[PDB]
Protein backbone atom coordinates (compact mmCIF):
# COMPACT_ATOMS: atom_id res chain seq x y z
CA UNK A 1 0.00 0.00 0.00
CA UNK A 2 3.03 2.12 -0.20
CA UNK A 3 2.25 5.48 -2.84
CA UNK A 4 3.64 8.32 -3.79
CA UNK A 5 2.25 11.33 -3.56
CA UNK A 6 3.57 14.96 -5.17
CA UNK A 7 2.34 18.19 -3.92
CA UNK A 8 2.73 21.72 -5.03
CA UNK A 9 3.47 23.64 -1.66
CA UNK A 10 3.43 27.31 -1.83
CA UNK A 11 7.12 27.58 -0.28
CA UNK A 12 9.33 30.69 -1.74
CA UNK A 13 11.99 30.22 0.87
CA UNK A 14 14.27 27.32 1.57
CA UNK A 15 12.92 28.34 5.29
CA UNK A 16 9.22 27.44 4.72
CA UNK A 17 10.75 25.04 2.64
CA UNK A 18 11.84 23.45 5.40
CA UNK A 19 8.68 23.84 7.23
CA UNK A 20 6.71 22.08 4.60
CA UNK A 21 9.38 19.04 4.67
CA UNK A 22 9.57 18.24 8.22
CA UNK A 23 5.77 18.62 8.29
CA UNK A 24 5.32 16.05 5.38
CA UNK A 25 7.56 13.53 7.09
CA UNK A 26 6.10 14.16 10.27
CA UNK A 27 2.80 12.43 8.87
CA UNK A 28 2.12 8.98 10.07
CA UNK A 29 3.29 6.33 7.40
CA UNK A 30 5.77 8.71 5.16
CA UNK A 31 8.89 7.27 4.34
CA UNK A 32 10.46 9.89 2.39
CA UNK A 33 9.94 13.28 1.80
CA UNK A 34 11.83 15.26 -1.37
CA UNK A 35 11.49 18.59 -2.55
CA UNK A 36 11.97 18.90 -6.66
CA UNK A 37 10.91 21.00 -9.62
CA UNK A 38 12.24 23.53 -11.58
CA UNK A 39 10.95 26.02 -9.39
CA UNK A 40 11.78 23.63 -6.07
CA UNK A 41 7.91 24.23 -5.52
CA UNK A 42 7.09 20.55 -5.25
CA UNK A 43 7.15 18.17 -2.11
CA UNK A 44 7.24 14.38 -2.98
CA UNK A 45 5.66 12.13 -0.21
CA UNK A 46 6.34 8.75 -0.01
CA UNK A 47 4.56 5.94 2.26
CA UNK A 48 1.91 3.63 3.15
CA UNK A 49 -1.60 4.76 4.62
CA UNK A 50 -1.49 8.21 3.49
CA UNK A 51 -4.28 9.79 2.60
CA UNK A 52 -3.76 12.52 0.37
CA UNK A 53 -7.01 15.12 1.35
CA UNK A 54 -5.29 15.08 4.64
CA UNK A 55 -1.54 15.75 3.47
CA UNK A 56 -2.69 18.56 0.87
CA UNK A 57 -5.19 19.99 3.80
CA UNK A 58 -2.79 20.19 6.13
CA UNK A 59 0.15 21.77 4.10
CA UNK A 60 -2.61 24.44 2.75
CA UNK A 61 -3.62 25.67 6.39
CA UNK A 62 0.18 25.80 7.16
CA UNK A 63 1.78 26.93 4.23
CA UNK A 64 -1.30 28.76 2.54
CA UNK A 65 -1.63 26.77 -0.53
CA UNK A 66 -1.40 23.66 -1.55
CA UNK A 67 -2.66 21.34 -4.84
CA UNK A 68 -2.57 17.47 -5.17
CA UNK A 69 -0.40 16.94 -8.34
CA UNK A 70 -0.47 12.97 -8.85
CA UNK A 71 -0.50 10.27 -6.31
CA UNK A 72 0.66 6.47 -7.56
CA UNK A 73 0.21 3.78 -5.86
CA UNK A 74 3.98 2.47 -5.91
CA UNK A 75 3.65 -0.94 -8.43
CA UNK B 1 6.02 17.93 -29.37
CA UNK B 2 9.16 15.37 -30.04
CA UNK B 3 9.88 13.07 -27.42
CA UNK B 4 13.46 12.35 -28.30
CA UNK B 5 14.00 15.85 -28.12
CA UNK B 6 12.82 16.66 -24.77
CA UNK B 7 15.00 17.10 -21.85
CA UNK B 8 14.73 14.27 -19.37
CA UNK B 9 12.82 15.37 -16.24
CA UNK B 10 14.07 15.76 -12.97
CA UNK B 11 13.29 12.96 -10.89
CA UNK B 12 15.11 10.61 -8.23
CA UNK B 13 14.80 7.09 -7.80
CA UNK B 14 14.39 6.73 -4.14
CA UNK B 15 16.82 3.22 -3.02
CA UNK B 16 14.00 1.14 -1.15
CA UNK B 17 11.13 1.18 -4.42
CA UNK B 18 10.80 -0.44 -7.68
CA UNK B 19 12.34 1.95 -10.56
CA UNK B 20 9.27 3.28 -12.89
CA UNK B 21 10.32 2.29 -16.08
CA UNK B 22 8.37 5.62 -17.92
CA UNK B 23 8.87 9.30 -18.46
CA UNK B 24 5.69 11.36 -18.61
CA UNK B 25 5.12 14.74 -19.79
CA UNK B 26 2.35 16.98 -19.86
CA UNK B 27 2.18 19.97 -22.53
CA UNK B 28 -0.59 22.34 -22.80
CA UNK B 29 -1.04 23.40 -26.24
CA UNK B 30 2.29 21.28 -27.07
CA UNK B 31 3.91 23.83 -24.30
CA UNK B 32 5.97 21.10 -21.68
CA UNK B 33 4.14 22.11 -18.20
CA UNK B 34 5.28 19.27 -16.13
CA UNK B 35 7.52 15.95 -17.01
CA UNK B 36 7.99 12.96 -13.61
CA UNK B 37 8.40 9.05 -13.94
CA UNK B 38 5.81 6.78 -13.08
CA UNK B 39 5.59 2.89 -14.21
CA UNK B 40 4.71 0.87 -16.86
CA UNK B 41 1.75 -1.29 -17.27
CA UNK B 42 0.18 0.57 -14.49
CA UNK B 43 -1.74 3.63 -13.51
CA UNK B 44 -1.92 6.81 -11.80
CA UNK B 45 -3.70 10.11 -10.86
CA UNK B 46 -2.55 13.57 -11.53
CA UNK B 47 -3.74 17.05 -12.38
CA UNK B 48 -4.04 18.12 -15.96
CA UNK B 49 -5.27 21.48 -16.31
CA UNK B 50 -8.64 21.77 -14.48
CA UNK B 51 -9.29 17.65 -13.81
CA UNK B 52 -8.13 15.09 -11.73
CA UNK B 53 -7.64 12.39 -14.38
CA UNK B 54 -7.16 8.56 -13.92
CA UNK B 55 -4.01 7.76 -16.37
CA UNK B 56 -3.04 4.45 -17.45
CA UNK B 57 0.17 3.37 -19.00
CA UNK B 58 0.42 0.60 -21.22
CA UNK B 59 4.20 -1.56 -21.58
CA UNK B 60 5.37 0.48 -23.30
CA UNK B 61 4.62 3.58 -21.53
CA UNK B 62 2.10 4.37 -23.74
CA UNK B 63 -0.59 6.76 -21.26
CA UNK B 64 -3.97 6.86 -22.21
CA UNK B 65 -6.56 9.15 -19.73
CA UNK B 66 -9.51 11.32 -20.25
CA UNK B 67 -7.56 14.63 -20.98
CA UNK B 68 -9.28 18.24 -20.93
CA UNK B 69 -9.18 20.26 -24.66
CA UNK B 70 -5.34 21.49 -25.18
CA UNK B 71 -3.69 19.29 -22.73
CA UNK B 72 -2.06 16.05 -22.87
CA UNK B 73 -0.14 13.38 -20.76
CA UNK B 74 2.38 11.56 -23.05
CA UNK B 75 5.38 8.53 -21.67
CA UNK B 76 8.21 7.07 -23.20
CA UNK B 77 10.43 4.29 -21.71
CA UNK B 78 13.63 5.82 -19.77
CA UNK B 79 16.46 5.16 -21.48
CA UNK B 80 18.08 1.30 -21.36
CA UNK B 81 14.05 -0.03 -19.90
Amino acid sequence: QRTKIVVKVHMPCGKSRAKALALAASVNGVDSVEITGEDKDRLVVVGRGIDPVRLVALLREKCGLAELLMVELVK
Amino acid sequence: IDLSRERDPNFFDHPGIPVPECFWFMFKNNVRQDAGTCYSSWKMDMKVGPNWVHIKSDDNCNLSGDFPPGWIVLGKKRPGF
